[PDB]
């Protein structure tokens, strides 16, 4: 968050309190489809990673959706969805469209017999 | 002397007469404009970071570098060897009759060698610099000067270096040692400056005398 | 006293594609090639690698080389071109 | 000597005079671009 | 002597220009990659 | 004059929180710390003392 | 988990806290297939390594 | 100046945590420690008192 | 003498400059292999 | 003064396919042999070994072989090239 | 420079743990601790000394 | 000072199929005596043993063997093969 902050604009002093509890960490994952274009966009699926109860109207700010080879190959951001004795999964959402492409795989389709 | 002529460092006029404004406009409105300067944007919740040439930036110098060296070496070799009757049998007479045999000997080899070295500096003070450009990752290099004539002599305090806009922490001011190409000068003139010079002929001496 | 040339490079790395020159300035010199030659040398690096059309894209940078006591015989001074 | 003339390490001038900016463009917003690095 | 010329083990340019980088291509997206290495 | 001077390779995952590393963590680590003025000239052997010490026996 | 971070961007002090529950050490595995191609996909069992309570709704990455 | 050197070899599973690894876990250490200037010439033993050193007798 | 040439028991380069790797096979896999040894 | 040359193979290591080549520069010369037979050599040991096509991928890295007191009597400069 | 070198044979079932294994579990144990320079030379007895230790009458 | 040769067999141990060879450098000498005799003679080893066909799989290592003070009077290089 403070990271976030500072390259918004804001520096937060190092020492300081900084105990909020509307906000979690959390791991998207997505899965590139075959042929990805550009513009085209996808759905990604949001865990919490900490201690957070729940994620149930939070908002996903601009995550970098990176490949194996640490490269960046989509951005994802929008509105998580969860479900509202068999309990649904707080801690885990999915966002549809949430995710918009930004790197091609090159392909040998059409080449070759 | 005192009395040759010489020119303050503070230069110019010390006053500045207000200027009376512009006549209203008789377009009946009470609130009348005041010439505005600059249509730049300019973000509210921002840290009001330097951004352009000549945007001022805060530098709290806090330098302290401390480096050390020591080395050291010994060797030490000491024998010492003896031999002598005092009282030879009869039928040994012919080897060791006499002090031919008797022997003796020391010897001594003692080495020792020292070798050291220490260079520190501090500085504790705060200037305000001004941007100089604005480089093309964002990056500012800042250049800034300060001269404080006490009395009999002057100092300039002068800085210069590349600040990432991104280290500057709340206030506009950001620590020397984040400061990159840092260049620091404190300077003196006058008498008292001159009397921490060398002189001529003890440099020469200091530079090609032996020893 | 204000003559000098020879700008030649000193540094071709693919990675970036940043092609690096150097030439020497004496204690009391100056010096400007032609302002064209390390142009030419920086886009025939870029060719001989992947890229091409180099861009200055900076300012000289110069740092003394030969340190004599409180001077400086000799200064480098580096220009930095991007392959594009 | 003291009086022997010296090149402070500090080269160049201490002081950068700020640029206007740009003339706003009358298209009817208060905001105006800075030019973009 | 210490005015005999040397050459600092530090040798080179001790500083680097960054780069503007690359123009942006008109593909409609604000994100513009940086050449993966 | 003091000119302190660095050079070295860092690898971009060691660098801590508010782009920090260690020297002990840099690659090729080059520092120096040297000094100008009659300063530094007085921390000179001085030339006869130098070539006694390089070449009189013990 | 800090791995994780640094190799994303995120370098955590290594003197921290990270008393976190919503995460759980697994183990995969995986039974490859004869004649197994490059884009094929298979499944898999992942099974709690530490203490973890529960995998009801978890996510493996 | 001051060289510290290392060679050595380093299996692939002892390094811990942040990418560290003891000296005496590495085969073939090889270590220096060396030093230049007068520093450095003043810990020599001198030509006359390393030849006596090695010749004369005790 | 200390000006006597010398070797130091480290000999040879003390780096190594990285190699790029293997350029990526359009196979449509973002992983890409190293040549395992 | 700067006139070398001959510069030759020291090391081709299968494993990962890098052969590297040394050449030697006195303490005032400099050295560049041709530019073209560092790359005919390393395309060689390439074929020698399974690989080929040696490609340069880096920059020449000097370390001094030879020490006599604060000096630099030679300088070793290697040439890595990755054999593919 | 002082040199350290080991050699000996060691049964794969002793290795306890980090690889580690103590001499004393090590058959065929071969040790040396060597040194050069001017200091290993200071602990040589000299020519003449040794001569007389191993000849000299008492 | 730079002429050697007559690089010979030293160990041949089945278990594992490793065969190894040396050869002697003078202080101010090199060695490389035919880069074939050396594969010729470890093949010569493999047959003899049960295996064949040996690879050189290694690079050559340099102990010295004769101590002279602070110098090498001799240094030994051993060559490796595993016989497959
Ligand atoms: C690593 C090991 C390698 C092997 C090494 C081999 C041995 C390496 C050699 C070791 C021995 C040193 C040699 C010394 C003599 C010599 O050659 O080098 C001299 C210079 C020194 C150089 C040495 C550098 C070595 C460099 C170092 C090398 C080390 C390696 C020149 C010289 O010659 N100088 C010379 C000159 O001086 P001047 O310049 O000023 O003029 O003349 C004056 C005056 O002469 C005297 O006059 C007297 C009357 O006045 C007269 O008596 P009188 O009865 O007549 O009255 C008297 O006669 C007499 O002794 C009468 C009679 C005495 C009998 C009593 C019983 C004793 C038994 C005693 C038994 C000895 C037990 C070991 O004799 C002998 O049978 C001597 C015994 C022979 C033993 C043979 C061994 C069998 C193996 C028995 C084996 C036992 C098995 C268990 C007259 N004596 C002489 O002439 C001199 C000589 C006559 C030779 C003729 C006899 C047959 C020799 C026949 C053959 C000998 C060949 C060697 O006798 C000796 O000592 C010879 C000793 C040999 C020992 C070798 C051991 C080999 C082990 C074998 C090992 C392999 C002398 O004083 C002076 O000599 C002296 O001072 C010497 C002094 O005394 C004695 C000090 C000894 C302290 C130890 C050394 C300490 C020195 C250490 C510092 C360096
Ligand atoms: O037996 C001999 O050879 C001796 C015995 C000693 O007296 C010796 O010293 C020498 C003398 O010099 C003669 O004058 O003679």
């Amino acid at each position: 968050l403070n990271n976030m902050l500072s390259q918004l604009g804001i520096t937060v002093p190092t020492g300081t309190n900084m105990q909020l509890k509307n906000v979690a960490a959390v791991m998207v994952t997505a899965s590139y489809p075959p042929f990805a274009r550009q513009g085209q966009t996808i759905d990604v699926v949001v865990s919490s990673m900490g201690n957070a109860k729940s994620l149930r109207g939070g908002t996903l700010l601009m995550t970098p959706l990176k490949g194996v080879d640490s490269q960046v190959y989509a951005l994802a951001q929008g509105n998580i969805l969860v479900g509202g004795v068999q309990v649904n999964q707080l801690n885990g959402g999915r966002i549809t469209n949430g995710a918009i492409i930004e790197r091609e795989l090159p392909t040998q389709f059409g080449a070759g017999n | 002397c005192a009395w040759i002529p010489a020119k303050p460092l503070v230069q110019g006029a010390t006053t500045a007469q207000p200027i009376p404004g512009p006549v209203p406009v008789a377009n009946g409105s009470i609130f009348q404009s005041a010439q505005p300067i600059n249509y730049g944007y300019q973000p509210l919740f921002e840290d009001r970071r330097p951004r352009n040439i000549g945007d001022t930036l805060t530098i709290v110098l806090q330098e302290n570098v401390s480096a050390s060296k020591s080395s050291s070496a010994n060797a030490s070799r000491d024998g010492k060897t003896s031999f002598g009757f005092d009282t030879v049998p009869r039928y040994l007479q012919g080897l060791f009759g006499n002090s031919r045999a008797d022997m003796e000997a020391s010897g001594g080899n003692s080495f020792n060698g020292k070798g050291g070295a220490n260079a520190s500096n501090t500085f504790s003070g705060t200037l305000t610099v001004t941007v100089d450009q604005v480089l093309a990752n964002g990056n500012l290099h800042v250049v800034g000067e300060k001269q404080i004539a006490i009395n009999q002599g002057t100092e300039f305090i002068r800085f210069s270096g590349v600040v990432n806009p991104r280290t500057i922490s709340g206030s506009n001011s950001v620590p020397s040692t984040q400061v990159a190409d840092a260049r620091i000068e404190y300077v003196g003139n006058g008498y008292i400056n001159e009397a921490q010079n060398m002189g001529w002929l003890q440099r020469f001496f200091l530079n090609l005398s032996p020893m | 006293c204000t003559i000098t040339r020879q700008a030649q490079v000193s540094e071709a790395s693919p990675i970036s594609g940043i092609v690096r020159l150097t030439y020497n300035q004496p204690l009391f010199f100056t010096s400007r090639t032609d302002d064209y030659v390390s142009h030419g040398t920086a886009t025939r690096e870029c060719q001989q690698m992947g890229y091409a059309d180099a861009v200055s894209f900076g300012q000289p940078v110069g740092t003394c080389s030969i340190y004599a006591g409180s001077l400086c015989l000799n200064t480098r001074f580096t220009l930095s071109w991007q392959c594009r």
